C-alpha cells in the first residue's frame, strides 16, 4: 500500500527533484571554482564542481552530515581553482540555510502527502469486514471454482472457511439463501440495517450512487 | 551540536580563553532548546501537517451517504472475477503440480533460501 | 386585551433583585436602555409588590400610576418583587419584559465570590431563584438573552422596541 | 554495523568517502544512496505512518470519555466569566469616578492596544542591540531605555488592573502572564540597582524581559486554543516528560556502569563525551539520543574493551539499544503531545468560530486572421524543450574557464533562447501584451516566462560587453526549470497546495520563529564573546 | 497483610529515590581507584538490600 501511495503522486517528489536540481545548479555557478584540497570539507569527494558531484554534496546536506562545515568553507576568502585562470562567495549562508530548510519542508510535505493519501489503511480495526476478507473469500471462491463459471454450482455448506467474522444458529443458512452472491455477502455480513425491505433499498441505493449488470445485483 | 556545547561549558569570561569544565550547568541551555525548538516543536509542526491534510481530505466526507467501509465495500463490486490456475489435465503432469503447490515444497524452499543466505 | 397605550418594561434577571449580583446587571442594562431612546423611553422606579395586580394600603394605588404614564406615549419599570412572569403574568397587562438569564449553573457562584465573600452564604439563594428561572419556556421567556458582552446584548434589546414604533 | 551506523544517517559519508578512495568514485554511490534512500527515508515515513495510524485511533477511542466536551466547556465557562465580569464593572461605574468610565474605552481602543506593542517592539530593539563589544554609549542607552520601558509597563500594568476589576484581570491567562513579567522587572531592578545580581541572575531576569514579546500573538487564536490545551493537558505532558526522564536515568547510570572511567586512551584528551560522572554522563547519552557522535561514542566504548573482538564489541549492544528505543520513545512521546493536543485544539477553533460565525449570522495593433492552432503540440514541444535546456544548463563546466564544452552549450543556449523567444512572439495572437483587459498580466506564469527569457537575452545584450555583470545574470538563468510550472496541469496543483500549506501552517512557523528569537538573546547574553580561545 | 493495608508504599518509594540518588553521587574511578564517598555509599548500598530484602518477605 506505500508503493501503491507512492507511486500515486509521482508530482509531490518531482517538486523534490526540482528542489535539488535548482540548488544543485545555483551551487554549480557559485561556489564551482573553490579549491579542492583536504583538511577542509570542498574536497576530492565534496564540491560543486560536476553535477553528479554537487547533487552528492545536496544530499549530504539534506541527511544533515556535517553541512555547516561545508557552509564554513564555501564562505569568501578561499583560494581559486587552478583550472580558473579570491574565490567562495558569502552566499554560502543563505544557500545552505535556506535549503535546509526547504528540503526538510518539502520531506515532510511528501511524507504526509504519502501517508494520508493512505490514511485509509493505517487506521483500520482489522475487525470490520475490509478488503483482506473480500480477497480471502475470492481466493475460496476460485478453490471451490474454477475461471468464471459459478452460476449457482452450490450444493454444499463445506464454507465454513469463512472464519467467526465474516453456523451460528443456520444465520449462515439465512445469509445464504437471502459475483451476485459477492455482493449479497457484502451487504448481508454488513448487518447495517434489518426492516424487510433492505433489498429494494440496496436497489435504489446502488442505482443512485453508480454502471454494470444490475438484473441479478438485487436478487 | 557537541563541539558547541563544550565550547560553551569551558566558557570562562568577557574576552579570556577557556578553562576546562568551568560551568556544567550550562548545558541546560542547551537541552532546553534541544527539547523546544528541535524535539517538540517540530513535531508539533508535522502532527499540524498531519491534522491539516486530514481537513483538506475531510471536505469530501459525504454523510448523506455512510461510513466509509461500506464506500470501500461498495467500490469492490468490482471483485469476483476469475484467476488462472492451470488445473491439470494429464497424469504425469499431475502429480509434479500437486507437490509443487503444496506448501511442504514451500516450506523447505524457504529453508533453502535461508541456508543460501548463510 | 387592549394595550395600555404601551408595554411596560421589567427585567427579570438571573436572580432576586435584593442582592448586587443581579441587581448590577439591571442597572448596567438600564444606563445603555435610556441612553439611545430619548422622547421614547421614561424609565421609573417602582418599590411596592405590584404582583397584587387588579385590572396592601400602599399596594392600593400603586397599579394605576403605571398605566397612567404608559398613556403618556416605551416605557421602563423598575422593580424589586418580578422575579419571575408567573409573579407578574397572573394578570394581562399585556407587557414586555427582558428575561435575563445565564447559560450556566456554574458562573453564578464565581460571580459570588468576586467582591466579598460576606454575601457568599446566600449563593443557593442566589441559584435557586435562577434555577427556578432555567424551566421556564421561551414563549414567556420572550425576550431571549443569552451572550456576554453588553455592548451586543445592549443593541439586541433595541429591535424588540419597533414592532409598532 | 556498518550498514546500521550509515542507516542512521551519521557516519553515512565518511564509510562512502573511504570506500570511494578504495575502489574509485564510480560505482559506490548507487550502493550507499539507495542504501540511505530505502532504509532511512523509507523506513522513517513508515514509522511516522504507523504511529499517526495509532494516534487516530486514539483520538476516535478518546470519544468515549469525551475529554474535548470537557475541555470546550472549559473553555465557554472561562470565555462567559470575564464576559459577566464586563457586565459587572460597567454597572460600578454607575468620591467622584468619573476617569474609569472613559480609561476603559481607552484600554479598548485600538490606539492604546498598538501603543503597547510599539512599547514592546522598543522593548524588543534595546534587547536585541546586544553586541560584543558595543560601544559604551549603547551600554547606557540600553540601561536607560530598560528602564523607562519597564516603568511605563508598569504603568499601563496597574492602569490595566484598575480600569477593570483585579479579580477579573487575573483570570485572563495571558494577563496572568503580564503581571508575572513585570513583577519579574520589578525584582530586575531591585536587584540591580542593590548590585547582588548574579550570572543566573542576568540570565532569567533578562529572559523574562524576552518573554514580554508574548505580548504579540494573542490575537491569532488557533495558537491560542493550542495553548489552552497544552495548559488543559499539562498532568499528561508532563507524566510523558518524566517517564523520558526516567529512560534517560536509567541508561545513564548503567552509562556510568559500563563505561566509567574506561575512555582513558593515551591519547590526548579530545574525549570530552565521556560517561565518567553523572552530569557528564547525561550529556553524553542526551548527544547518543539525538544521534550527533554515537559513532565516536560508540568506537570509544568498543575501543575500551578491548578491540573489536568477540567478547569485546558487544557493547554496540548498548549503543544500539539506546538508539533504536530512545529515538522511538522520542518520537512516541513527541508525537503523541503533539497530535493529541494539535488535533484537539484544532476542533476547539473549527467548533467555536464556527460557532460565533452561525451566532452572528442567527442574530442579523491588429485583431483579425490570428493562429491559436496547435496549442496541443506546442504544449508538449516546449516542454520537450525546456527538459533539454535543464539538462543543458545542468552540462556546464564550472572549474574551466575556455572549456570545449562551454562553447558547445553556448550554441545549444542560442538556439533554444531564440526558440523560447518564438513562442513569446507567437502569444501575440492571443489576448495579452497589455492590451485587451491584459489578460497577459492577470496570470503572472505568462509573465515569468517572458521575465527569464528576457534575462536570457539581457545576458547576451551584456556579453558584447563582456563585463562581470552577466556573472549574476548567468546565475539567475537556473530559472528555466520552473517554466514547467505553467505548462504540467499536475505539476500546478501540486505547487498550489504547497502554497495553500505554508499558509494554513504560517501561525507555527510565527511562534517558532519567534521563539527562537529569546534562544538567540539568551545566548547572546551568557556568552557575548566567553567563547574565544588561543 | 495488615502492613500493606499501612500505606508504607510511600516509604518504600522513598527507598527507591534514595537508591537513585545514592546511585548518581557514585563516581566510577578508572581503576579500583575511589575516595571516602565511595567507601560510604557501599555501606549504604548494604543497608538498602536489607530494607529491599525484608520487604520482599512481607509481600
Ligand atoms: C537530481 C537527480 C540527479 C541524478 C544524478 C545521476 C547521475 C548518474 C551518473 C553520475 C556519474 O557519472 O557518476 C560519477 C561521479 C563523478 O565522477 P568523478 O570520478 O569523481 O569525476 C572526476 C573525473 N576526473 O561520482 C558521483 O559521485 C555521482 C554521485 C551521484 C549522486 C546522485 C544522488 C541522487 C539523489
Ligand atoms: C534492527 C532495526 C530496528 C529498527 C531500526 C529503525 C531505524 C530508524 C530508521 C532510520 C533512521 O533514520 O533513524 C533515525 C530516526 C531519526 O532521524 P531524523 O528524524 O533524520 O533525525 O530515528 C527513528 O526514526 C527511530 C525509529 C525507531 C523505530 C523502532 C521500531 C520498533 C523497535
Ligand atoms: C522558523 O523556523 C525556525 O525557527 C527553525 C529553524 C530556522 N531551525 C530549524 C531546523 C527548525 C526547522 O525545523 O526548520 C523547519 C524545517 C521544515 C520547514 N520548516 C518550516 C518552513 C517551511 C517552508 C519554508 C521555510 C520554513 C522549517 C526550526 C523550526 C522548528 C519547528 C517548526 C518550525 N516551523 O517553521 O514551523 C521551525
Ligand atoms: C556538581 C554538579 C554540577 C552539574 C550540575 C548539573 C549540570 C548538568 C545537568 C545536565 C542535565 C541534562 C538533562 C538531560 C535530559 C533530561
Ligand atoms: C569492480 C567491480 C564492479 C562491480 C559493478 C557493480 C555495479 C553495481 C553494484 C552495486 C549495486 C547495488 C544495488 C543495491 C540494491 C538495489
Ligand atoms: C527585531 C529586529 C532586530 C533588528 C536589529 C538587530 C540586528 C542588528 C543589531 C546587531 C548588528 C551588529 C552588526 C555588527
Ligand atoms: C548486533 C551485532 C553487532 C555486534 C556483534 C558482535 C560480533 C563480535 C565479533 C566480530 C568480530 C570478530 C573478530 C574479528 C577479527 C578482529
Ligand atoms: C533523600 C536524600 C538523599 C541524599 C543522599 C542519601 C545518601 C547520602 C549518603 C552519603 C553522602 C555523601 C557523604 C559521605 C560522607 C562524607
Ligand atoms: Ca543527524
Ligand atoms: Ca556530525
Amino acid at each position: 500500500t506505500f508503493i501503491k501511495s507512492f507511486q500515486a503522486l509521482p508530482y509531490v517528489a518531482l517538486l523534490i527533484v526540482m528542489l535539488f536540481f535548482i540548488y544543485a545548479v545555483i551551487g554549480m555557478q557559485v561556489f564551482g571554482k573553490i579549491a579542492l584540497n583536504d583538511t577542509t570539507e570542498i574536497n576530492r569527494n565534496n564540491n560543486f564542481q560536476t553535477f553528479p558531484q554537487a547533487v552528492l554534496l545536496l544530499f549530504r546536506c539534506a541527511t544533515g552530515e556535517a553541512w555547516q562545515d561545508i557552509m564554513l568553507a564555501c564562505m569568501p576568502g578561499k583560494k581559486c581553482a587552478p583550472e580558473s585562470e579570491p574565490c567562495g562567495s558569502s552566499f554560502a549562508v543563505f544557500y545552505f540555510i535556506s535549503f535546509y530548510m526547504l528540503c526538510a519542508f518539502l520531506i515532510i510535505n511528501l511524507f504526509v502527502a504519502v501517508i494520508m493519501d493512505n490514511f485509509d489503511y493505517l487506521t483500520r480495526d482489522w475487525s470490520i469486514l475490509g478488503p483482506h476478507h473480500l480477497d480471502e473469500f475470492k481466493r475460496i471462491w476460485a478453490e471451490y471454482d474454477p475461471e468464471a463459471k459459478g452460476r449457482i454450482k452450490h450444493l454444499d455448506v463445506v464454507t465454513l472457511l469463512r472464519r467467526i467474522q465474516p453456523c451460528p444458529h443456520r444465520v449462515a443458512c439465512k445469509r445464504l439463501v437471502s459475483n451476485a452472491t459477492l455482493f449479497a455477502l457484502v451487504r448481508t455480513a454488513l448487518r447495517i440495517k434489518t426492516e424487510g425491505n433492505l433489498e429494494q433499498a440496496n436497489e435504489e441505493l446502488r442505482a443512485i450512487i453508480k454502471k454494470l449488470l444490475d438484473q441479478v445485483v438485487p436478487p | 551540536w557537541p563541539e558547541l556545547l563544550y565550547r560553551s561549558i569551558d566558557s570562562h569570561t568577557e574576552d579570556k580563553g577557556p578553562i576546562y569544565n568551568y560551568r556544567v550547568e550550562i548545558s541546560i541551555f542547551f537541552i532546553i532548546y534541544i527539547i523546544i525548538i528541535a524535539f517538540f516543536m517540530m513535531n508539533i509542526f508535522v502532527g499540524f501537517v498531519i491534522v491539516t491534510f486530514q481537513e483538506q481530505g475531510e471536505q469530501e466526507y459525504k454523510n448523506c451517504e455512510l461510513d466509509k467501509n461500506q464506500r470501500q465495500c461498495v467500490e469492490y463490486a468490482l471483485k469476483a472475477r476469475p484467476l488462472r490456475r492451470y488445473i491439470p489435465k494429464n497424469q504425469h503432469q499431475y502429480k509434479v503440480w500437486y507437490v509443487v503447490n503444496s506448501t511442504y515444497f514451500e516450506y523447505l524452499m524457504f529453508v533453502l533460501i535461508l541456508l543460501n543466505t548463510i | 386585551d387592549v394595550v395600555p397605550s404601551m408595554r411596560p418594561v421589567v427585567l427579570v434577571g438571573p436572580s432576586l433583585k435584593g442582592y448586587e449580583v443581579t441587581d448590577m446587571m439591571q442597572k448596567a442594562l438600564f444606563d445603555f436602555l435610556k441612553h439611545r431612546f430619548e422622547g421614547r423611553i421614561s424609565i421609573t422606579r417602582v418599590t411596592a409588590d405590584i404582583s397584587l395586580a387588579k385590572r396592601l394600603a400602599e399596594v392600593q394605588s400603586e397599579i394605576e400610576r403605571i398605566f397612567e404614564l404608559a398613556r403618556t406615549l416605551l416605557v421602563v419599570l423598575d422593580a424589586d418583587t418580578i422575579n419571575h412572569p408567573a409573579q407578574l403574568s397572573k394578570t394581562s397587562l399585556a407587557p414586555i419584559i427582558v428575561y435575563v438569564k445565564i447559560s450556566s449553573p456554574k458562573v453564578l457562584q464565581r460571580l459570588i465570590k468576586s467582591r466579598g465573600k460576606s454575601q457568599a452564604k446566600h449563593l443557593n439563594v442566589q441559584m435557586v431563584a435562577a434555577d427556578k428561572l432555567a424551566q421556564c419556556p421561551p414563549e414567556l421567556f420572550d425576550v431571549i438573552l443569552d451572550e456576554n458582552q453588553l455592548e451586543d446584548a445592549c443593541e439586541h434589546l433595541a429591535d424588540y422596541l419597533e414592532a409598532y414604533w | 554495523l556498518t550498514v546500521f551506523q550509515c542507516i542512521t544517517m551519521e557516519g553515512w559519508t565518511d564509510v562512502l568517502y573511504w570506500v570511494n578512495d578504495a575502489v574509485g568514485r564510480d560505482w559506490p554511490w548507487i550502493y550507499f544512496v539507495t542504501l540511505i534512500i530505502i532504509g532511512s527515508f523509507f523506513v522513517l515515513n513508515l514509522v511516522l505512518g504507523v504511529l499517526s495510524g495509532e494516534f487516530s485511533k486514539e483520538r476516535e477511542k478518546a470519544k468515549a470519555r469525551g475529554d474535548f466536551q470537557k475541555l470546550r466547556e472549559k473553555q465557554q465557562l472561562e470565555e462567559d466569566l470575564k464576559g459577566y465580569l464586563d457586565w459587572i464593572t460597567q454597572a460600578e461605574d454607575i468620591w467622584n469616578r468619573f476617569c474609569r468610565r472613559k480609561c476603559r474605552a481607552a484600554v479598548k481602543s485600538n490606539v492604546f492596544y498598538w501603543l503597547v506593542i510599539f512599547l514592546v517592539f522598543l522593548n524588543t530593539l534595546t534587547i536585541a542591540s546586544e553586541h560584543y563589544n558595543q560601544p559604551n554609549w549603547l551600554t547606557e542607552v540600553q540601561d536607560t531605555a530598560n528602564k523607562a520601558l519597564l516603568a511605563l509597563f508598569t504603568a499601563e500594568m496597574l492602569l490595566k488592573m484598575y480600569s477593570l476589576g483585579l479579580q477579573a484581570y487575573f483570570v485572563s491567562l495571558f494577563n496572568r502572564f503580564d503581571c508575572f513579567v513585570v513583577c519579574g522587572g520589578i525584582l530586575e531592578t531591585i536587584l540591580v540597582e542593590t548590585k547582588i545580581m548574579s550570572p543566573l541572575g542576568i540570565s532569567v531576569l533578562r529572559c523574562v524581559r524576552l518573554l514580554r514579546i508574548f505580548k504579540i500573538t494573542r490575537y491569532w487564536n488557533s495558537l491560542s486554543n493550542l495553548v489552552a490545551s497544552l495548559l488543559n493537558s499539562v498532568r499528561s505532558i508532563a507524566s510523558l516528560l518524566l517517564l523520558l526522564f526516567l529512560f534517560i536515568i536509567i541508561f545513564s547510570l548503567l552509562g556510568m556502569q559500563l563505561f566509567g572511567g574506561k575512555f582513558n586512551f593515551d591519547e590526548m584528551q579530545t574525549r570530552r563525551s565521556t560517561f565518567d560522572n553523572f552530569p557528564q554522563s547525561l550529556l553524553t547519552v542526551f548527544q547518543i539520543l539525538t544521534g550527533e557522535d554515537w559513532n565516536s561514542v560508540m568506537y570509544d566504548g568498543i575501543m575500551a574493551y578491548g578491540g573489536p573482538s568477540f567478547p569485546g564489541m558487544l557493547v554496540c549492544i548498548y549503543f544500539i539499544i539506546l538508539f533504536i528505543c530512545g529515538n522511538y520513545i522520542l518520537l512516541n512521546v513527541f508525537l503523541a503531545i503533539a497530535v493529541d493536543n494539535l488535533a484537539d485544539a484544532e476542533s476547539l477553533t473549527s467548533a467555536q468560530k464556527e460557532e460565533e460565525e452561525e451566532k452572528e449570522r442567527k442574530k442579523l495593433f491588429r485583431l483579425q486572421c490570428h493562429r491559436i492552432v496547435n496549442d496541443t503540440i506546442f504544449t508538449n514541444l516546449i516542454l520537450f524543450f525546456i527538459l533539454l535546456s535543464s539538462i543543458s544548463l545542468a552540462a556546464e563546466d564550472p572549474v574551466q574557464h575556455t572549456s570545449f564544452r562551454n562553447h558547445i552549450l553556448f550554441y545549444f543556449d542560442i538556439v533554444f533562447t531564440t526558440i523560447f523567444t518564438l513562442e513569446i512572439i507567437l502569444k501575440m495572437t492571443a489576448y495579452g501584451a497589455f492590451l485587451h483587459k491584459g489578460s497577459f498580466c492577470r496570470n503572472y506564469f505568462n509573465i515569468l516566462d517572458l521575465l527569464v527569457v528576457s534575462v536570457s537575452l539581457i545576458s547576451f545584450g551584456i556579453q558584447s560587453s563582456a563585463i562581470n555583470v552577466v556573472k549574476i545574470l548567468r546565475v539567475l538563468r537556473v530559472l528555466r526549470p520552473l517554466r514547467a510550472i505553467n505548462r504540467a496541469k499536475g505539476l500546478k496543483h501540486v505547487v498550489q497546495c504547497v502554497f495553500v500549506a505554508i499558509r494554513t501552517i504560517g501561525n507555527i512557523v510565527i511562534v517558532t520563529t519567534l521563539l527562537q528569537f529569546m534562544f538567540a538573546c539568551i545566548g547572546v547574553q551568557l556568552f557575548k564573546g566567553k567563547l574565544y580561545t588561543c | 497483610s495488615i502492613v500493606e493495608w499501612k500505606p508504607f508504599e510511600i516509604i518504600i518509594l522513598l527507598t527507591i529515590f534514595a537508591n537513585c540518588v545514592a546511585l548518581a553521587i557514585y563516581i566510577p574511578f578508572p581503576e579500583d581507584d575511589s575516595n571516602a564517598t565511595n567507601s560510604n555509599l557501599e555501606r549504604v548500598e548494604y543497608l538498602f538490600l536489607i530494607i529491599f530484602t525484608v520487604e520482599a518477605f512481607l509481600k
